[PDB]
């Protein structure tokens, strides 16, 4: 999520994505644990027959009937995480996530309540001003003549300076505001 | 002077009082479900007096009490029915409220809008007292669209998640189908009888033809979730636990159910819709029975059991026993919403934690749960004396002992033996075997809110059946003779489903594991309706929506017809005639040609 | 702020214009396909693939998570029919083939097997129930001023 | 009648004379003022009607709609006084007389005791609507919009003209109670073949007809907030006025010359529905829900059954209110967003609820819930259909379905689901739309308790 | 061997079963290397004028005027009329037409047929 993503993924980066599917499909399959132990250390065991192959022609052979054998045996109703992509709570707090600039428009009476909050806000938007001038800088001076090859940020280099394009990284909601 | 009225026009009036202080103080503070369920109680006991009363002497009413518009000699009112059907309807759907808003005290006890959802279910409770207590079609169709739009509400509680809208639509449109029924159910009864009164459209009717019958078995099938019109009730679990156990598994899914009984008069007439009627319930709850044995959400095989049991109470209703649907409606409502109840508790306490592949060993982890779990589940497959024997034993000796198809009954058979196997699949999964929650245990039920919600529930699921059935007056001819192996048919069924299922299940702990059969896929992924209904019409619509009716037609077509062509031809004449390049001597010839041809042609 | 070239225009033909046009929706030259070149008015918008927005990687940081999109990237010219709440082209488990025959398969089968169940029905070694005033003709209809035929019933 | 024609008249003097700052004060004051007054004309007879001169008369047809008129005026007056803010004051008074005007024009065309009288005001309101969409609009095809809001209207109004003029050189008077009274039947002939489409189709070109709805939807979007407002709520109903009085003389003809107009209709109200599914635009969708509206009008207004006139009258009313509120709710997500897509900003729930919960009222008064008005007239459509044929409830079902379909799209869309995170200009709304949506909703609310009130001369 | 997994329409083929994938080459690194770096383009812009603390109102979205634009006003422009398209409107323009008209037609001749006979039973039919 967080980490950018890369041009292609490698061999060693399909396999290990392969083996966590059927991993997770198999303890699907296996309610209980004493089995899909048993049958985990067993797909392992099947796993690392090849792990020593050389031949990369060999290799792309491999991983692609084992593709197949998975789809084929898929478990078409697997376990998903609640939080996950598809899980009974997947975006269930996603209403409750409101902006931090909706503050800007509270009444002055509302703004009454809560005076130390308002105050470090007052401290965090003069810090997030003086900062985002240098941050500009910082990115036009950095990035590589062309454009960005790859959507990755550099961290902040000097002593006062700040990670670039830090605001809304650091100000998100919540993962459950309410 | 005679208080039935009183009371019973009482209770539902007295329900709408939370509503009006809504936009008052109490609304703002966290006293407002306290508020709300205390109405609720105060409403269920003083609705005990009507039922009182019925049971004493057999007194029914109509209530015309406002005078609506009146179009030529067609007079429309306010008028409620308080036949057998409203006042014993009512207590129980109050009693299993009053549970459902004590549950979800401690259910929602960390939901900001706990008020507005506190607001929502006592709307819906007063659209659904609507739609019992109409005497006039109106007035039904009123308390119809309100639970609809109630629960296109509830299902759609958390608005951040695409999937919650999407089940809300789906909803919206499967009871806009049935709708289409239901309007040309009223249409056709306005036209012939001249009136929408039930009295009236009772008298003009000796003889019900076709069309009227099937337009209200459209709409009970739409509102019912009947096999046509099904998905919508599984896919409406997205909403919050309370709202599953009470609109969509035991006071709104059986409304259609319930129009079919209003009009039974007109149902015994016919015998074409009667055999429909039950031929669809047949299939239904086989279908949702199957569907449900092979699920891993236990709220998906709690809503599919739902189903079955709407099926069944169709096929009941296209046997010739209304009374006897209407019931099964009322054990129903009581063991299944307890059930619902006992699924949230278990929810909750594993930290939202839906699929049963996660939920171990809980029969001494959560006791009162597994009991109350445990007498439902023997009340649902229906044990002997118990709140569902009353009724589903009485419904499967009706089917036996009538002049039925041979199809529909197998159907009820395997049904009932399938209802069994998915109730011993959910106490194995999920009560029996060693557990596999997260190590982080937080387990817990020492709170006198759910304890008393529940066993409120288990005293009904437990007397109420017995007690409803002894102080009800007959109302049709039982089946005092029996053979001896058929007397016992159901319960056989029962014992041999708990044990085929039980005997299936057991050989999961066995280290040997094979890839699943086309039988399991087809159950699984709901006999692949949802998929193809779900993908192929829609698309097909949608995609026409902007081929055909939006560019090929509105923005090329017609704008070429009528505009277009008029621009270019206008154009066209105006270059011609303007295009003249100022030499008098192409003018004065045309001058001669025209005073030649005006000197050989006007004369 | 968007100025006239960076709207779209009629169909490309030669390879310089569609240069062009790739290079106005922000894709590579190879990428870019125009719809077929016939009356409905396409013009030049890329024919991006009828993939739908549910099977996009949803642990991407999307600029719009709930829609899948990024900001200056193409949008589908049938975006507003692949939305996550609407048809969705995710791969299933199973076969869209054999979904079909299977479903199909099992509806006919039902409606078959319910029209021989109509024409075998199943009932009781029992007569007719038998009512005693004249089949109830008197209470059933009425008309007391047309003396019916007497029904008498047996004994046994 | 003059009671309510003279201060709207007075309107322009005060608006003129009135302060640099005080105009809107006044013309809202005294606007409302003017709908009270003509609150009075409700109080109607299951008599002949209420003629009250030579000039004009008043009915329990024509008194919903100049009480819905009168009642227009300070809500769009409300809705035009935020996005006229940087504007001059000369310029603001003409905005308010144009307004004015067309009031004026709307009011006298409702009475119209004679037909060529009611030719004339009802294509004087043309011109008004005309300037105010060519004027005061944003996008550059506004020009364009007005030309085809005016040359479709002429294309079909000219000959009714001609027609109109042919009736009093042979009937011999167009005077309405004199043609009730002394109407002889149509022979079916090619030429009174003619003069029925001369007659009809002037009507039906605003209506607008499947065929002929070309220009409603250049004309909404383009518009602004006031136009869209005044051609949704009154302008399209002049049709259905026109053919409800004009039908009257069409008989027996209208028997066979109903065909082509019904399947239009009863296919347009399906097509449009389904075009509502797929739209980028708001005003669009809206408009193209109007169409389909005012095609099921069209369909009750052929069936010329009393049952068919009820609802008729019922859904016009029902329907301007409801396509007002729903111009105003995209109007004020427009003045934050400056974009006018739908999927531009979106989970505005979160951000204003209570403007959440007007855009569901909206919604659930567009989707014909019961007991509200719209059902009513719906319902009442239906069963008159039915009665005409049992096969036309298979098309009211399927629009009654897609209605239902994209009115819960456009809500969920727009409300529902995760904010646009890069939009940060979305400030609470202020008491006037607020108050606007209030206005727009509460009538329609208690007109559904006194429905007889709306429901036309053959109630 | 297991059975084979058929694409459809409506049921894409999965990601992990594209034949084209397994086909590695330098060009189509290339390519890949190349559609990340526009996208790392795009991201970079759109970030730049999001963080940007001045910035008070929407970021203009090019693709999405774009969209708009040829889904509404393009069409007309770039129509042709072509055998196709003639047919095609033509058919979903004119048929449904004359099907309703027909189906209607003879359900109202069949009505008024049978209320010419009397033999239509319209007892109670008082409201129309
Ligand atoms: C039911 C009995 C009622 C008796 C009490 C009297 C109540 C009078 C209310 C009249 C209508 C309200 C005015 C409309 C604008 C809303 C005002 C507002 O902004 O709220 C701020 C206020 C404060 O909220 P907040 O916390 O500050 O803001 C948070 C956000 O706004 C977040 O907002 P939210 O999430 O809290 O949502 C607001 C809420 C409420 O907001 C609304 O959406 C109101 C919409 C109601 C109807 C929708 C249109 C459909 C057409 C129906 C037309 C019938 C009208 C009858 C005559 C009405 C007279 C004016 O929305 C809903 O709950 C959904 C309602 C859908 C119900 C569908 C069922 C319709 C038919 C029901 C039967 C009616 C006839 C019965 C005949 C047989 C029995 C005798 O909220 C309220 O006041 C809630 C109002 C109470 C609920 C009313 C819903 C049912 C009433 C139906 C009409 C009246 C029936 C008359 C007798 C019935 C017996
Ligand atoms: C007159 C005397 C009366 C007495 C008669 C005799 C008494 C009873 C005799 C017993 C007869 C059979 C009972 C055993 C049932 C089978 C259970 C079993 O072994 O399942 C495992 C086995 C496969 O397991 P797996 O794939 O390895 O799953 C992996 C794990 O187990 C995954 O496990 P999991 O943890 O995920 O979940 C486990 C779950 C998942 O297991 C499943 O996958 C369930 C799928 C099969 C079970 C469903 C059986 C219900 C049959 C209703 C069908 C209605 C017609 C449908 C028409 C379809 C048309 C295509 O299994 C269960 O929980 C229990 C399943 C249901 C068994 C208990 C109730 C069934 C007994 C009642 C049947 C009749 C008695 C009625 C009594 C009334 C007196 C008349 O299932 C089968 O091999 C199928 C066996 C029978 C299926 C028949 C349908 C075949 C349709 C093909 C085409 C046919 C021609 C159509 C032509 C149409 C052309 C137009
Ligand atoms: C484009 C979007 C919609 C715009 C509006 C469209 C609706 C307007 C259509 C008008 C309705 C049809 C016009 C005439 C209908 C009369 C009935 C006729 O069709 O039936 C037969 C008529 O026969 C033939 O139709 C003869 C006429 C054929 C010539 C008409 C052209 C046909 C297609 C042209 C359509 C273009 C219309 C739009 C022009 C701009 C019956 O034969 P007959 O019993 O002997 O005649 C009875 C009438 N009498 C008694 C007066 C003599
Ligand atoms: C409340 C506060 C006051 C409490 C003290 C007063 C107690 C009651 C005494 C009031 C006097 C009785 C009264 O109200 O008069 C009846 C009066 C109408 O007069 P009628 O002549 O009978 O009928 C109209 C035709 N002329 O009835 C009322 O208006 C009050 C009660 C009516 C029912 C309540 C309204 C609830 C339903 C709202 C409308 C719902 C939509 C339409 C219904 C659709 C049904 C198909
Ligand atoms: C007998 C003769 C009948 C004459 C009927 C006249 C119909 C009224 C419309 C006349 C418009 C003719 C002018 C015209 O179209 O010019 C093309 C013009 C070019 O634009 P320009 O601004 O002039 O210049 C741009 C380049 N610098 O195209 C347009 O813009 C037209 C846009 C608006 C079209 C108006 C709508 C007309 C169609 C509506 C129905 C009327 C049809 C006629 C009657 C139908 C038969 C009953
Ligand atoms: C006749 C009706 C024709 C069908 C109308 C098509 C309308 C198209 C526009 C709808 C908008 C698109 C939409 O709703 O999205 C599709 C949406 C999402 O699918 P999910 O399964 O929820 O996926 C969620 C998991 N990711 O699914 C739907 O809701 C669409 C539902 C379409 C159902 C159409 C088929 C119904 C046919 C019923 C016939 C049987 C009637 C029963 C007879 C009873 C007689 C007694
Ligand atoms: C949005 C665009 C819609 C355009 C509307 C056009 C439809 C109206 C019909 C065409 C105009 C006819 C106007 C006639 C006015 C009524 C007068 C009348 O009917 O009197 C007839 C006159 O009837 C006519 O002359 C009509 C002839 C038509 C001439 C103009 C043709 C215009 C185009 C016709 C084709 C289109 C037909 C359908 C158009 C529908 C619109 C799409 C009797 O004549 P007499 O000589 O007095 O009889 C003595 C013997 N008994």
């Amino acid at each position: 999520a967080f980490s950018a993503p890369a041009a292609y993924l490698t061999h060693q980066q399909k396999v290990l994505r392969l083996y966590k599917r059927a991993l997770r499909h198999l303890e699907s399959w296996c309610v209980h644990r004493d089995k899909y132990r048993y049958f985990a250390c067993l797909m392992r065991a099947r796993f690392d027959e090849h792990k020593n192959e050389k031949d990369m022609v060999k290799a792309t052979q491999l991983l692609r009937q084992a593709e197949e054998e998975f789809w084929y045996g898929q478990h078409p109703q697997p376990y998903i995480f609640p939080e996950s992509p598809g899980g009974t709570s997947y975006e269930r707090y996603e209403c409750y996530k409101v902006p931090e600039w909706c503050l800007d428009d509270w009444h002055p009476s509302e703004k009454a309540m809560y005076p130390d909050y308002f105050a470090k806000r007052e401290q965090w938007k003069r810090l997030r001003r003086e900062s985002w001038e240098r941050e500009v800088k910082q990115l036009q001076e950095e990035t590589p003549p062309g454009g960005p090859r790859t959507e990755a940020l550099p961290p902040a280099r000097k002593e006062g300076d700040l990670p670039p394009l830090w605001w809304h990284i650091v100000t998100r909601p919540r993962e459950r505001p309410m | 002077m005679n208080p039935f009225a009183s009371l019973t026009l009482t209770t539902l009036t007295i329900l709408t009082i939370p509503i009006m202080m809504s936009n008052s103080n109490i609304y703002k503070t966290n006293l407002y479900p306290n508020y709300v369920k205390t109405t609720v109680s105060y409403a269920f006991t003083l609705s005990l007096v009507p039922l009182l009363m019925f049971m004493h002497t057999g007194q029914e009413m109509i209530i015309s009490n406002w005078h609506w518009m009146t179009l030529q000699t067609v007079e429309l009112s306010l008028s409620f029915k308080m036949d057998y059907f409203s006042v014993m309807f009512i207590p129980v759907a109050l009693f299993v409220t009053w549970s459902i808003m004590e549950f979800s005290m401690w259910y929602m006890h960390s939901d900001p809008f706990i008020n507005r959802f506190f607001k929502y279910l006592l709307l819906f409770l007063i659209t659904m007292m609507i739609l019992v207590t109409a005497n006039n079609l109106f007035q039904l169709f009123i308390g119809w669209e309100g639970v609809g739009i109630m629960s296109f509400l509830l299902i759609g509680w958390w608005h951040g998640r695409t999937d919650a809208n999407t089940a809300a639509l789906q909803a919206i449109l499967y009871n806009r189908i049935g709708d289409i029924g239901f309007v040309l159910s009223m249409a056709w009864f306005l036209t012939h009888s001249n009136a929408w009164d039930l009295q009236q459209i009772f008298m003009l009717n000796n003889e019900c033809p076709n069309m009227p019958l099937i337009g209200l078995l459209l709409a009970a099938a739409g509102k019912s979730a009947q096999f046509g019109l099904h998905p919508w009730l599984p896919s409406a679990m997205e909403g919050p636990t309370p709202v599953s156990a009470l609109l969509h598994s035991s006071t709104m899914v059986v409304a259609g159910v319930f129009l079919l009984i209003r009009f039974y008069p007109l149902m015994e007439t016919n015998k074409l819709v009667q055999t429909m009627t039950l031929c669809l319930g047949a299939i239904t709850t086989l279908f949702t029975a199957l569907c449900a044995i092979t699920q891993n959400d236990i709220k998906k095989i709690v809503a599919f059991s739902t189903s079955s049991q709407l099926g069944l109470m169709m096929v009941t209703i296209g046997i010739n026993q209304p009374h006897l649907a209407f019931l099964h409606i009322c054990m129903h409502a009581f063991f299944k919403a307890m059930l619902f109840m006992c699924s949230g508790s278990i929810i909750h306490s594993l930290n939202d934690e839906q699929d049963i592949r996660k939920m171990g060993g809980l029969y001494k982890a959560m006791p009162f749960t597994t009991t109350a779990l445990i007498i439902g589940s023997l009340a649902l497959t229906g044990m002997p004396y118990l709140t569902g024997f009353y009724s589903k034993d009485l419904i499967i000796e009706a089917v036996n002992m009538s002049y039925t198809n041979a199809w529909a009954l197998l159907m009820t058979l395997i049904a009932t033996s399938l209802t069994a196997a998915y109730s011993t699949r959910i106490i194995f999964f999920a009560f029996l075997g060693k557990p596999r929650f997260p190590p982080l245990v937080l387990i817990n039920e020492n709170n006198p809110l759910l304890i008393n919600s529940i066993k409120r529930l288990l005293i009904g699921s437990i007397f109420a059946g017995f007690i409803i059935s002894n102080n009800i007056p007959p109302m049709t001819v039982p089946n005092t003779t029996m053979p001896l192996y058929m007397k016992m048919t159901a319960l056989i069924v029962t014992i041999m489903g708990f044990m085929l299922a039980l005997e299936l299940n057991n050989t999961t702990y066995y280290l040997k594991f094979k890839y699943p059969s086309q039988t399991y896929k087809f159950s699984n992924m709901l006999g692949y309706y949802p998929s193809i209904m779900h993908r192929l019409p829609t698309y097909h619509n949608l995609s026409m929506s902007q081929k055909s009716a939006s560019s090929l037609l509105d923005l090329i077509w017609l704008e070429t017809i009528l505009p277009k062509t008029t621009s270019f031809i206008q154009m066209k004449m105006s270059i011609m005639v303007s295009n003249q390049k100022g030499l008098i001597k192409l003018y004065f010839l045309s001058f001669l040609i025209t005073i030649m041809i005006s000197m050989t042609l006007f004369n | 702020h968007v100025t006239k070239d960076m709207f779209p225009g009629p169909y490309p033909k030669t390879p310089e214009e569609r240069a062009a046009a790739a290079k106005k929706y922000n894709m590579r030259v190879e990428d870019y396909e125009p719809y077929p070149d016939d009356g409905m008015g396409y013009g030049d918008y890329p024919k991006l693939p009828d993939r739908s927005q549910q099977e996009r990687d949803p642990w991407y940081d999307w600029d719009h998570p709930d829609l899948r999109l990024n900001w200056g990237e193409p949008i589908h010219w049938d975006l507003d029919m692949y939305i996550r709440n609407r048809v969705d082209t995710s791969p299933t488990p199973v076969s869209w083939n054999t979904m079909c025959k299977h479903l199909f398969g099992f509806v006919a089968f039902m409606l078959f097997m319910f029209w021989v169940g109509e024409i075998y029905p199943s009932y009781q070694p029992v007569g007719p129930k038998q009512y005693p005033y004249n089949d109830l003709y008197l209470e059933r209809g009425g008309d007391p001023t047309k003396e019916p035929e007497p029904v008498v019933h047996y004994e046994i | 009648m003059l009671k309510i024609i003279i201060p709207t008249t007075m309107l322009l003097p005060m608006t003129w004379m009135s302060k640099h700052n005080m105009i809107w004060i006044n013309a809202t004051v005294h606007s409302l003022l003017i709908s009270l007054i003509s609150l009075s004309l409700l109080n109607q007879l299951g008599e002949n009607s209420l003629n009250f001169s030579l000039t004009f008369f008043s009915d329990s047809l024509s008194a919903p709609l100049l009480v819905l008129t009168t009642w227009l005026l300070p809500l769009m007056l409300m809705a035009s006084q935020s996005h006229l803010s940087k504007e001059t004051t000369t310029r603001k008074k003409l905005y308010i007389t144009m307004l004015i005007l067309l009031q004026l024009f709307l009011i006298m065309t409702f009475t119209a005791t004679e037909l060529i009288l009611f030719y004339i005001l009802f294509e004087a309101t043309l011109v008004p609507t005309l300037i105010i969409i060519t004027r005061w609009g944003n996008q550059t095809e506004r020009l364009n919009a007005g030309l085809y809001f005016l040359f479709y209207t002429l294309a079909g109004s000219l000959p009714l003209l001609v027609a109109l003029v042919y009736i009093q050189n042979t009937t011999g008077s167009l005077n309405f109670l004199i043609i009730h009274y002394w109407s002889h039947p149509l022979s079916n002939s090619w030429s009174n073949i003619f003069m029925w489409l001369a007659c009809i189709m002037a009507f039906m070109v605003k209506m607008p007809l499947y065929g002929l709805h070309l220009w409603l939807p250049k004309a909404h979007v383009e518009a602004p907030i006031a136009g869209s407002m005044v051609l949704a709520a009154v302008l399209l109903k002049l049709g259905g006025y026109g053919m409800m009085r004009i039908t009257t003389i069409l008989n027996p003809l209208t028997n066979y010359m109903a065909y082509p107009f019904l399947m239009l209709s009863m296919w347009g109200m399906i097509m449009t529905s389904s075009i509502c599914l797929r739209q980028t635009d708001l005003k669009s969708l809206i408009a193209y829900s109007s169409v389909s509206h005012m095609a099921l009008v069209i369909v009750a207004i052929m069936i010329q059954t009393p049952w068919s006139f009820m609802g008729a009258t019922a859904l016009m009313i029902a329907h301007g209110l409801t396509s007002s509120m729903l111009f105003c709710l995209a109007n004020t997500n427009y003045e934050r967003v400056h974009s006018r897509t739908m999927i531009l900003a979106r989970g505005l729930q979160t951000l204003l609820p209570l403007m959440a919960t007007w855009w569901l009222v909206a919604s659930l008064t567009n989707l014909a819930l019961p007991p509200s008005i719209n059902l009513i007239g719906e319902l009442f459509i239906i069963t008159a259909s039915f009665s005409w044929s049992n096969i036309t409830i298979i098309l009211m079902g399927m629009n009654m379905m897609i209605t239902a379909l994209y009115s819960l799209y456009m809500l969920i869309t727009t409300q529902r689901g995760k904010y646009t995170h890069h939009i940060n200009n979305i400030k609470p709304s202020f008491t006037r739309e607020n108050a606007l949506m209030a206005l727009h909703i509460l009538p329609l609310l208690l007109l559904t308790l006194n429905p007889k009130m709306i429901l036309g001369p053959l109630y | 061997s297991f059975p084979k997994y058929k694409p459809s329409r409506l049921a894409t083929l999965p990601a992990t079963l594209d034949p084209a994938e397994y086909d590695i080459s330098p060009e189509t690194r290339k390519a890949q290397a190349e559609r990340l770096a526009i996208r790392s383009r795009l991201k970079r812009e759109y970030l730049l004028q999001y963080n940007d603390p001045n910035r008070l109102g929407v970021i203009e979205d090019p693709a999405l005027i774009r969209w708009t634009y040829a889904r509404s006003a393009n069409i007309y422009p770039n129509f042709r009329p072509t055998p196709k398209t003639s047919l095609l409107g033509a058919l979903f323009g004119i048929g449904p037409l004359f099907f309703w008209y027909y189906v209607f037609k003879t359900d109202r001749d069949k009505k008024e047929k049978l209320i010419q006979e009397g033999k239509l039973d319209q007892t109670f039919n008082i409201s129309y």
